[PDB]
RNA sequence: GCGCCGCUAGAGGUGAAAUUCUUGGACCGGCGCAAGACGGACCAGAGCGAAAGCAUUUGCCAAGAAUGUUUUCAUUAAUCAAGAACGAAAGUCGGAGGUUCGAAGACGAUCAGAUACCGUCGUAGUUCCGACCAUAAACGAUGCCGACUGGCGAUGCGGCGGC
């Protein structure tokens, strides 16, 4: 329920996606282990290898 | 004109062959006109396999993997894009596409 | 129900062609009594009390009793014939074995 | 307003003493108000238990299923009711290009325990084998399933439901039609697929405390 | 102190949970290890209020939160998944709410023991509600 | 009785209550089968001909089979003169005047 | 090949043809010498035999007849004649 | 000789009582008034007496059967049923 | 579908939704039972059949091709007006049965309109026995019998020979 607002880097971007070119899919990883790494995607431009703070961490990945 | 040398269906010394129905959309085809997909997907959706491992009760469990045969229409064979419209001198070779697994 | 029916009615018309015997009530009687009669064969349609005593007779005879499972008119078509016969007795086959059968 | 949690209470369910591991796990059942007391509610439940958490180092895709006969407190004993396999392994041994032969029997044991068994087997591609099709023909199929069930019907009218369901822990059976039919085909995936009960003797209730023994 | 039952620290007990995840719904219903008792059966159309979304797998991660939230509150530990698609007539691959409602019941504090696919599949029956030409959309 | 016959056996001339020496399913053709026995409170419910279910008691003693005569009234009357002879043995009713005449 | 002298086959050639189709046809059977284990009597068995063959003497089982070449029963001495 | 063509047995009606109602009379009549073999003699002596009453004339004995042909079919698929459910189970 | 338990307010169905089913406790989970259909995966450019067609196990009955044959008879053959035999599905008449599906029809939608697509229900029908009808994109859109005229690998059934 509670999550703790967890920020996350990422290695390699994944290309643009969303239908419009307008969303990014980036590999986060969770910052305290590169073990753990979930597919995820921002939208606005992403710059390899900064840091991006997930409000809930793990929803969904783009597949069908 | 004719199209194709066996008439889509790979029937030869017989009559008539059994009626299948399609999976999506529950239309009738014969067993030998329906584009045929075997599918071994792991039940467990790779993404989610290194959070339930250590959540498991063992520390190597062999994850059971999912057998699914689907059988198409081929109506709803190319509108979900498992075969592919060819051409007129492409279309003479049965092989199947390549893997790419890793 | 689809292969080897053919040891009972196909040896049966064996001893037909080749061996010696009597159909009917009476005459088997007459054959089991004075020890001739060496396999006797009952179907399935004859009454029970006419059954009992062909039973009792060759365990008095020490014969064997066969129970042709087929009607009368079955057993009949099965010697090869135009009549109903619920029993009868071979009394000399002629080479093949429905003694040196089952029983 | 009331909690249906709160008038139940968790009983433990037992094995056969054949098995090594012997605690199965925890069911639980409600409380007695009445006319529903707390003997019948729980009889007749199955367990459905897999060898690998009742062996050592058994398979996990062979489980059992195992009828609640009898209620000793908190215990909560149980008898042999069936097996099958798992799915999974089921329809990974069905593939193309093989012939499956399959059969099925009804034996009784010597202890009143009449069963229905179910094998399969599937024919063998062998090493230097270059055709495509392992196929066995159809007087083939016939002669290898009449060597199936007569093995099975001596291996279970031998003796009684104890050494019966012992010996298809190992699953000594399908071994067994596995070397006595390789002279006519050679099969690779044999086992006994399923096996289902049919009767109950009378629940001799000293038959099933001898169960829960040594 | 009626509720729980009488472990340990270390010992874990184990109940069967169903994930039946068809489509337009799916069902995270757990329960005892003889599958008799019911232990909490709660539904991805029940926790939301669009029915675009009773088979949406954000509606069995929410789900498989709750029946893990009252799995752990009464006292069972551990859980056995028996996965199921429609099955039979219908399809026979599991819909969406199939795979986030097992993870989500893995992030959420439940250990996982033997898991299996037990869809019912026919030996060839029962003609399909469909027609001949099938359905066309 | 049918506390002691199987499920989905087909029974004629049952008491519908214990004594009462058969009473449902007599005509031609008739049956009724019984379904779900009930131990306790000795009770086992059948289906009526009519498609009725309906609970009897347990032991309710009844004849197995089929009533014979079945197929009756499969045959037309097919004239006048034998619906008189079919009425002539039973009762007082036959020819029916329409009130509307 | 335009110049097969096919009236002057090699007889590799003719021997690995049908019975019939050949240049002057003949037959893939033979006559067979049995000596049974026990006796003086050779028989005069035909090689692709349909009858059970029983030897005179020592009437025990000779030949069993099969799809195309007769299964002899015993190890037997045995040579192909004229 | 071929004396009709299609009534048969319904010729004795003449040209009374409808077409259909007369092709449904003559296949009850020709199965009622038929001789049919007996199970228990081998004689087909089997005749008809009164509605649901088979008799032999020749080992004399009465056989409670169909009304209008010697097996119902509804009965057989009983007593099929009847010793399946006798020797399965035991009662 | 119906029993008997378990827990709970929804379940169903769609591109969406609704008609509909439901605290006289539906769906869901368990144990049972009944009934009628249907034989999955194995199942293939594999087999058999004159064609239509034929797939669960064992088992009475009759048939058949191919192969093998230094057996037999010695042109007994080919195609065929007339005249017949069988022939999917639907359909008709009659009796059994009636699970599923489902023309017709009823409703809910979607729509300018919906006598359509989609959804819920559902009659005849679909299953069996008996009697009819004799038509199909009954298609390899190629009559049957006979011979000759390239190659190569493979397959199914026989027969023969070899590490
Ligand atoms: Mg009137
Ligand atoms: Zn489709
Ligand atoms: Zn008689």
């Amino acid at each position: 329920r509670v999550q703790p607002i967890k920020l996350a880097r990422v290695t390699k971007v994944l290309g643009r996606t969303g239908s419009q070119g307008q969303c990014t899919q980036v590999r986060v990883e969770f910052m305290d282990d590169t073990s753990r790494s979930i597919i995820r995607n921002v939208k606005g431009p992403v710059r390899e290898g900064d840091v991006l703070t997930l409000l809930e961490s793990e929803r969904e990945a783009r597949r069908l | 004109t004719k199209k194709r040398r066996n008439n889509g269906r790979a029937k030869k010394g017989r009559g008539h062959v059994q009626p299948i129905r399609c999976t999506n959309c529950a239309r009738c085809v014969p067993k030998d006109k329906a584009i045929k997909k075997f599918v071994i997907r792991n039940i467990v959706e790779a993404a989610a396999v290194r959070d339930i491992s250590e959540a498991s009760v063992f520390d190597a469990y062999v994850l059971p993997k999912l057998y699914v045969k689907l059988h198409y229409c081929v109506s709803c064979a190319i509108h979900s894009k498992v075969v592919r419209n060819r051409s007129r001198e492409a279309r003479k070779d049965r092989t199947p596409p390549p893997r790419f697994r890793p | 129900t689809k292969k080897s029916l053919e040891s009972i009615n196909s040896r049966l018309q064996l001893v037909m062609k080749s061996g010696k015997y009597v159909l009917g009530y009476k005459q088997t009687l007459k054959m089991i009594r004075q020890g001739k009669a060496k396999l006797v064969i009952l179907a399935n349609n004859c009454p029970a009390l006419r059954k009992s005593e062909i039973e009792y007779y060759a365990m008095l005879a020490k014969t064997g009793v066969h129970h042709y499972s087929g009607n009368n008119i079955e057993l009949g078509t099965a010697c090869g014939k135009y009549y109903r016969v619920c029993t009868l007795a071979i009394i000399d086959p002629g080479d093949s074995d429905i003694i040196r059968s089952m029983p | 307003v009331v909690d249906p949690f709160s008038k139940k209470d968790w009983y433990d369910v037992k094995a056969p003493a054949m098995f090594n591991i012997r605690n199965i796990g925890k069911t639980l059942v409600t409380r007695t108000q009445g006319t529903k007391i707390a003997s019948d509610g729980l009889k007749g439940r199955v367990f459905e238990v897999s060898l690998a958490d009742l062996q050592n180092d058994e398979v996990a895709f062979r489980k059992f299923k195992l009828i609640t006969e009898d209620v000793q407190g908190k215990n909560c004993l149980t008898n042999f009711h069936g097996m099958d396999l798992t799915r999974d392994k089921m329809c990974s041994m069905v593939k193309k290009w093989q012939t499956m032969i399959e059969a099925h029997v009804d034996v009784k044991t010597t202890d009143g325990y009449l069963l229905r068994l179910f094998c399969v087997g599937f024919t063998k591609k062998r090493n230097n084998q270059i055709r495509k099709t392992s196929y066995a023909q159809h007087q083939q199929v016939r002669q290898i399933r009449k060597k199936m069930m007569e093995i099975m019907t001596r291996e279970v009218q031998t003796n009684d439901l104890k050494e019966v369901v012992n010996k298809l822990i190992p699953d000594s059976i399908g071994k067994d039609i596995e070397k006595a039919c390789q002279s006519i085909y050679p099969l690779h995936d044999v086992f006994v697929r399923k096996v289902k009960m049919l009767k109950k003797p009378k629940f001799e209730l000293g038959k099933l405390m001898e169960l829960h023994g040594e | 102190i009626s509720l729980g039952p009488q472990v340990a620290e270390g010992e874990n007990v184990f109940g069967v949970c169903h994930i039946f995840a068809s489509f337009n719904d799916t069902f995270v219903h757990v329960t005892d290890l003889s599958g008799k008792e019911t232990i909490c059966r709660v539904t991805g159309g029940m926790k939301v209020k669009a029915d675009r979304d009773e088979s949406s797998p954000y509606a069995a991660m929410l789900a498989a939160q709750d029946v893990a939230q009252r799995c752990k509150e009464l006292g069972i530990t551990a859980l056995h998944i028996k996965l199921r698609a429609t099955g039979g007539n219908r399809t026979k691959t599991p819909g969406p709410g199939a795979q986030s409602a097992l993870r989500a019941l893995a992030r959420s504090g439940m250990k996982i023991g033997r898991i299996e696919d037990v869809t019912p599949i026919p030996s060839d029956s029962t003609r399909r509600k469909g027609g001949r030409r099938g359905r066309r959309l | 009785p049918v506390g002691t016959m199987p499920e989905g056996t087909i029974v004629c001339c049952l008491e519908e209550k214990p004594g009462d020496r058969g009473k449902l399913a007599r005509a031609s053709g008739n049956y009724a089968t019984v379904i779900s026995h009930n131990p306790e409170t000795k009770k086992t419910r059948v289906k009526l001909p009519s498609g009725s279910k309906k609970v009897i008691s347990s032991a309710n003693r009844a004849v197995v089979g089929v009533v014979a005569g079945g197929g009756r009234i499969d045959k037309p009357i097919l004239k006048a003169g034998r619906a008189y002879h079919k009425y002539k043995a039973k009762r007082n009713c036959w020819p029916r005047v329409r009130g509307v005449a | 090949p335009l110049a097969k002298d096919l009236l002057h086959p090699s007889p590799e050639e003719e021997k690995r043809k049908h019975k019939k189709k050949r240049l002057v046809q003949s037959p893939n059977s033979y006559f067979m010498d049995v000596k049974c284990p026990g006796c003086y009597k050779i028989t005069t068995v035909f090689s692709h035999a349909q009858t059970v063959v029983l030897c005179v003497g020592c009437s025990t089982v000779l030949c069993q007849p099969t799809g195309g070449k007769a299964r002899l029963t015993e190890g037997c001495s045995f040579r192909r004649k004229q | 000789a071929k004396r009709t063509k299609k009534v048969g047995i319904v010729g004795k009606y003449g040209t009374r009582y409808g077409a259909s109602l007369r092709k449904m009379v003559k296949k009850i009549e020709i199965s009622q008034h038929a001789k049919y073999t007996c199970s228990f003699c081998g004689k087909t002596k089997m005749k008809r007496r009164a509605v649901g009453i088979w008799h032999c004339g020749s080992c004399m004995k009465t056989v409670a059967g169909g009304a209008w042909t010697y097996n119902t079919t509804s009965a057989v698929t009983v007593k099929s049923a009847i010793r399946r459910l006798k020797e399965l189970k035991d009662q």
